[PDB]
């Protein structure tokens, strides 16, 4: 009826690897050869002819082409930036003000609405442009044979269909998933997909699982394609992929401020209505039958308009622009620490992170097999020594043995791309010895060049029973030289003598000499190392022994060198983890590798300490314990594991996603958690999307891991995650400094407006003056407080949390204390100010009079107190010295002096448009005196203990 | 000579009743060309018609309307006959100066304007104690330059000891009188010094609290 449908769903050999693969293959189907007979293909000359109908019928499996994502246009980014909780409300207020400005039932309003709309447009444009530029910067950084009809021919990748019989050689990149037919000991590297650092051996029975995106490192074979399109293991994860923590706090603060402003407006309207009702209805006692119909409703509408006017004053309009410019500046500064931030809203999250989940292979380790410690000449060096430590011909012998024994196809080349680690194209474990030789500052190339393959006499190859590959030649002299390297015990059992010391080759005694070498080798394997030893043999010149005889040639070996091979930790990782743990962060490792290697690297990195206080699990037993008898992920079961879990080994991407989700969603702890995830591989794709912050390695990371992440480490340095913590705690401070300065302007302004509308009939602070104070001057004030350099003492506090309010208790104390002083001074200048200054009182004006000197003094004093409060707003804790580190920031001084000069110009030459009258010299020094009294009042406020 | 019979003089009081002024050309043997009303030598707008008998009506009579009116008669080949209807009202001070703030040793000027005919005589009286006494020229620094309406008082080389006070400007005509007051302020030369001594008296406080606390 229907041909065999997509493999990943109908015969799910994929996603189930290991020895269990053939377990299902044998019971369901034949011997991986009848599976080809099930399809319209054969292991030999399969897919007999092109037959476009057949090709299109097979293309129902897939296209072998994943469409790239479509970059978003600037207008699309603007449209996305428009839809905000705060920005919608501000536009509503602006439109209300503009509409009610023109209501004159048979200047003001034209100013507030335009200012609000301009600030909103600036916010939208800045955010959209920054996202566009960052994404455009990111896009720049990132980046075969088949048996068609009898004769093998090169074919484009996109035309590969299910059933193709492909010939794969060393150095190739697998285009699609498939099964294994036949080959000669294929060894492949699946570190980017599976996470396993060890090279996997693909055989017909042990594990015939071929995955797309893995690099075949040695061997050649024949495969049949099974998963072509997005149905491959990489494509599934790719298709599975597609508000910040700070924005929630900002919107909660916004709604609280809005409710406060609404209460103030309601109070003023009630006061006005009660005054009218009491005055008119009691004394005059109007008939209240028909005369009130127009007059009373027009009066009530006027009072409602006055209340709406008071409501707008309370709302802070420069807050979004200040936050946006502070975030943009911090992102630009962070980019110089090799952190590429993409959305401009992720620059703050890492400051308050409480946990980190880290991949092992590629993230904490270098993913390169290197020799770390070596035992040569009865001297054991825990670190690689200098080239002339022993300075004997034994080093020349070692270099020659390594170069000639193996180095035919395995070579080490320069990266050919500036800013990357050296690249290897051969067997990874073999080039560890070549790396040892190169790091001994000796060149293996001359030794390899002088001996071509024709001149090699005999080359015994590593196989199942031999297990120790060897190379024996004769050219350099009349005698024979044989070199053999391999496993520690396997080759040690065949070492009759040992080249000991810098002198003469001694003999190897299994009774007494073996004890010392065992005592040297056992701690090596104890520390997770793999021990490989090298030996040499000589054959008599006359006669020539039978080389086919493997009995004598295998034995009688002189051991020369013993090395320790490992996948080492990155040099900066231990101290970076040590610094993050002091800042209140908990580091956990999630890896797809084994449990022993994971535990060893966790001990070296410092994640866990001996004692087994914490717990380490595997992928299978974590799934079984996390599920109830029904078979559903229960949040109550996860809360028993994640508090104490430190190492998770052999974990699928689904396991990492489940762990991160369980940590984020749990409410078992005292404080809610913020989780960041670091990675470099495709199996980290899901976990990097669920996390609040995702860090991706830049040079080593794959495309899937780099796309799903928010921050990219452009030099894959683990110590640049610590600078993401300290730049995220500096962002949160520079935003709480601006809240302290801005929220004391709004209280004073709203109370002055309420008093001038209710009690008096005009306010000393006009419309354009407050436009200058709130729009232009406060934006530059927020630009000044953002540029305070960070310091390494930020990394001593604990993370705050998701639900901690922005306005702390000290900030409340500062706001109230400064508002009290400002209000007292303003009211004293308003009501008794003309007797002190000996001028004409300008309290009541006929609206057809020039600006008064009584009111310009109040405006100037208000601006001066704001200017001198920009200095007190630098210490959000109880610090007494507000001048500490003032000169480290020249932008602050420049902005303050520029604001003072512009205020002088505005007052002197403003005129009627600014409602300002020129002032004398003695009348200006009193304004500076009253403004400078703010600093002296700051100390009186700071004396009061907030506890 | 043509004969013109004019209405009686009218005194503008606070009543809102309109006032009409009349001239009747009872005898004229010349061919009349046109006629018009004039106030203080200035022709009133839209008063030129045939008007063998012309009327001018004031709907809201005020002190600014009062003046020396004429109804001029221009003939084809005869000299003009003007006549006179005088409208008298009490003086009403239109503009003045609320206050004059000046520093020591400069010139201070204060002015008052009035309207209405007859043109009032001006008396300046400084408020000495609780009464308005006339100012004294006992130092040669007071200049009173009074014109038909404008009246200016100038003081040279202002002294803080005596000059500051209130100065009253009086306008009196046959009917009524009105007055306004102006306050003159003389500022000391060392005025900017006192705030300066207070600015650095709190800088010392700031650099003692911080440095003791270290
Ligand atoms: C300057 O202080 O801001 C002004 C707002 O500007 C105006 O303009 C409003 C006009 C005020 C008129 C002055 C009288 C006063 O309103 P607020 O914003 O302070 O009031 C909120 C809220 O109302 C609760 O009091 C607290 O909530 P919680 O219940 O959790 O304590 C919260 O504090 P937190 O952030 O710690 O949660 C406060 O901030
Ligand atoms: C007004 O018209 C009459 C009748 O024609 C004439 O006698 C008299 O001169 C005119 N007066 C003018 C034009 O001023
Ligand atoms: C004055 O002129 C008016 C307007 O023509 C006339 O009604 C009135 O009778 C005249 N009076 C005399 C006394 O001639
Ligand atoms: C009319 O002429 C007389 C001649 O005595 C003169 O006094 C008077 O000012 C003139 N009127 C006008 C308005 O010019
Ligand atoms: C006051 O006396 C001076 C003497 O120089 C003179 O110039 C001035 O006009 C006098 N002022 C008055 C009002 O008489
Ligand atoms: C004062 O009188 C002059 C001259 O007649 C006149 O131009 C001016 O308008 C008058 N000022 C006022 C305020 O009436
Ligand atoms: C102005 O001068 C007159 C005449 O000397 C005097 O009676 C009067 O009190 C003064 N003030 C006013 C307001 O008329
Ligand atoms: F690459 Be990791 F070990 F999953
Ligand atoms: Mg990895």
């Amino acid at each position: 009826g229907e041909f065999g449908c997509t493999m990943e769903e109908l015969r799910s050999l994929m996603e189930l690897r290991g020895t269990e693969a053939v377990v299902k293959i044998k019971e369901t189907y034949g011997d991986t050869e009848a599976i080809c007979r099930r399809l319209k293909t054969s292991p030999v000359e399969g897919l007999p002819g092109t037959a476009p109908d057949l090709e299109k019928r097979k293309q129902i499996f897939g296209q072998n082409f994943i469409p790239p994502k479509k970059p978003k246009t600037f207008l699309q980014l603007v449209w996305e930036a428009l839809q905000d909780v705060t920005l919608i409300i501000l536009e509503i207020a602006a439109i209300i003000s503009l509409g009610l400005s023109f209501y004159h039932p048979p200047e003001a309003g034209w100013i507030e609405g335009a200012a609000i709309l301009l600030s909103v447009i600036c916010v939208v444009l800045v955010t959209a442009f920054n996202d566009w530029s960052k994404e455009k910067q990111f896009r720049g950084l990132q980046s075969f044979t088949v048996v068609r009809a009898g004769q093998v021919v090169q074919i484009p990748v996109a035309e590969i269909v299910v059933g193709d019989i492909a010939q794969i050689k060393y150095g190739d990149l697998l285009p699609a998933d498939g099964l294994f037919i036949q080959g000669n000991d294929l060894k492949i590297d699946e570190s980017s997909l599976t996470g396993e650092s060890d090279q996997v051996r693909k055989s017909v029975d042990k594990d015939p699982m071929l995955l797309s995106g893995t690099h075949v490192m040695e061997g050649s074979g024949r495969m049949v394609v099974t998963a072509v399109g997005v149905n491959s293991q990489t494509g599934i994860i790719f298709t599975l992929l597609g508000k910040s923590v700070l924005q929630g706090k900002l919107t909660k603060l916004a709604v609280q401020i809005g409710k406060a402003g609404l209460v103030m407006s309601a109070i003023t309207v009630i006061i006005l209505v009660l005054y009218f009702t009491v005055d008119t209805f009691v004394v005059n006692k109007k008939p209240w039958l028909t005369e009130c119909t127009p007059v009373y409703v027009q009066y009530f509408v006027k009072f409602f308009i006055i209340g709406v006017t008071v409501l707008v004053v309370a709302v802070p309009e420069g807050l979004p622009l200040a936050v946006t410019i502070s975030l943009a500046y911090s992102v630009k500064k962070m980019m110089k620490d090799n952190n590429l931030v993409r959305h401009l809203d992720a620059c703050e999250t890492m400051g308050n992170a409480t946990a980190i989940c880290s991949d092992k292979t590629g993230t904490l380790t270098t993913n390169r097999m290197t020799v770390v410690q070596a035992y040569v000449g009865d001297v054991h060096y825990k670190e690689i020594p200098d080239p002339s430590s022993i300075n004997a011909k034994t080093l020349e012998l070692l270099v020659n043995a390594i170069a000639i024994n193996s180095a035919y196809t395995t070579k080490i080349l320069p990266p050919e791309k500036e800013g990357a680690l050296p690249r290897q194209v051969g067997n990874k474990t073999e080039c560890g010895l070549l790396g040892f030789v190169l790091d001994l500052r000796q060149d293996y190339e001359p030794v390899r060049s002088q001996m071509p393959e024709e001149k090699l006499y005999k080359v015994y190859t590593f196989n199942s029973v031999r297990k120790s590959m060897s190379t024996v030649i004769k050219m350099p002299d009349e005698s024979f030289r044989m070199y053999s390297k391999g496993a520690s015990e396997i080759v040690l059992k065949k070492c009759c003598k040992i080249l000991s010391g810098a002198g003469e080759a001694r003999v190897f005694r299994p009774r007494d000499r073996d004890e010392m070498v065992k005592k040297v080798i056992e701690p090596m394997a104890c520390d997770g190392l793999r021990t490989i030893c090298v030996a040499y043999r000589d054959f008599p010149s006359s006669p020539e022994p039978d080389w086919d005889n493997e009995n004598d040639i295998l034995n009688e070996l002189t051991c020369i060198c013993v090395v320790g091979i490992e996948d080492p930790v990155r040099p900066e990782v231990p101290e970076a983890i040590r610094k993050c743990q002091r800042a209140g962060i908990t580091v956990r490792m999630v890896t797809g590798d084994n449990i022993n290697t994971a535990r060893a690297i966790a001990i070296k990195c410092g994640i866990i300490h001996p004692g087994e206080d914490f717990l380490c699990l595997e992928g299978k037993e974590f799934n079984r314990r996390i599920r109830n008898e029904k078979g559903e992920i229960e949040q109550e079961r996860i809360d028993k594991i994640w508090p104490k879990l430190r190492v998770l080994a052999r974990s699928s991407p689904t396991d990492k996603h489940t762990l991160v989700k369980g940590i984020i969603d749990s409410t078992h702890t005292e404080q809610r958690q913020v989780v960041a995830v670091t990675g470099d591989g495709t199996n980290d794709g899901p976990a990097l999307k669920k996390a609040d912050v995702g860090f991706a390695m830049g040079i080593a990371g794959t495309d899937v891991a780099k796309e799903a992440s928010d921050i990219i480490l452009t030099d894959d340095n683990f110590s640049s995650i610590v600078k993401a913590v300290m730049w995220g705690r500096n962002v949160y401070d520079s935003i709480s400094k601006f809240l302290q300065f801005q929220l004391t302007v709004n209280v004073v302004a709203v109370i002055v407006a309420f008093t001038g509308a209710c009690i008096t009939q005009d306010s000393p602070l006009k419309a354009v003056q407050m436009l200058w104070v709130n729009l232009i001057m406060d934006t530059f004030a927020s630009l000044a407080l953002a540029t305070e350099p960070p310091t390494e003492t930020l990394l001593l506090r604990k993370p705050y949390g998701r639900n901690k309010p922005l306005i702390s208790r000290t900030m409340m104390k500062n706001i109230l204390g400064h508002a009290v002083y400002q209000l007292t001074l303003i009211f004293t200048l308003l009501f008794v100010g003309e007797k002190m200054f000996q001028i004409d009182s300008g309290r009541n004006a006929p609206l057809h009079s020039p600006p008064s000197e009584h009111y310009t003094i109040i405006f100037n004093t208000f601006v001066m107190m704001q200017l001198f409060n920009e200095i007190n707003a630098r210490k959000i804790h109880g610090e007494r010295n507000v001048f500490d580190g003032i000169f480290r920031n020249p932008i602050f001084c420049t902005i303050v002096l520029g604001t003072f000069a512009i205020q002088i110009v505005i007052v002197q030459f403003g005129g009627k448009p600014f409602s300002c009258s020129p002032l004398q010299l003695d009348q200006w020094m009193w304004c500076i005196f009253i403004g400078l009294g703010e600093l002296v009042w700051g100390q009186v406020i700071a004396t009061i203990p907030t506890s | 000579k043509p004969r013109i019979v004019t209405s009686e003089e009218v005194i503008i009081r606070e009543s809102l009743l309109p006032v009409t002024l009349q001239c009747n050309l009872t005898s004229s043997s010349h061919t009349l060309m046109y006629s018009y009303w004039t106030r203080n030598g200035v022709e009133l707008t839209a008063t030129r018609k045939n008007a063998s008998n012309m009327e001018y009506r004031i709907n809201k009579p005020r002190a600014e309307d009062s003046g020396e009116y004429h109804c001029v008669y221009h003939f084809v080949s005869a000299p003009k006959a003007n006549a006179t209807i005088e409208v008298k009202a009490a003086p009403d001070i239109t503009g003045h100066k609320r206050s004059e703030n000046k520093n020591e040793g400069q010139d201070a000027m204060m002015y008052c304007k009035s309207v209405g005919y007859p043109h009032p005589e001006w008396i300046w009286r400084k408020k000495e104690n609780g009464v308005f006494e006339e100012i004294s020229n006992s130092s040669g620094r007071f200049f009173i330059t009074n014109k038909e309406n404008y009246t200016e008082l100038s003081i040279v080389n202002l002294q803080i000891t005596e000059d500051p006070g209130e100065y009253e400007c009086n306008a009196t005509n046959s009917i009524g009188s009105a007055s306004v007051s102006t306050v003159l302020r003389v500022r000391s030369h060392l005025a900017p010094l006192w705030p300066f001594l207070g600015i650095l008296a709190e800088i010392i406080i700031l650099v003692v609290i911080i440095v003791v606390y270290e």
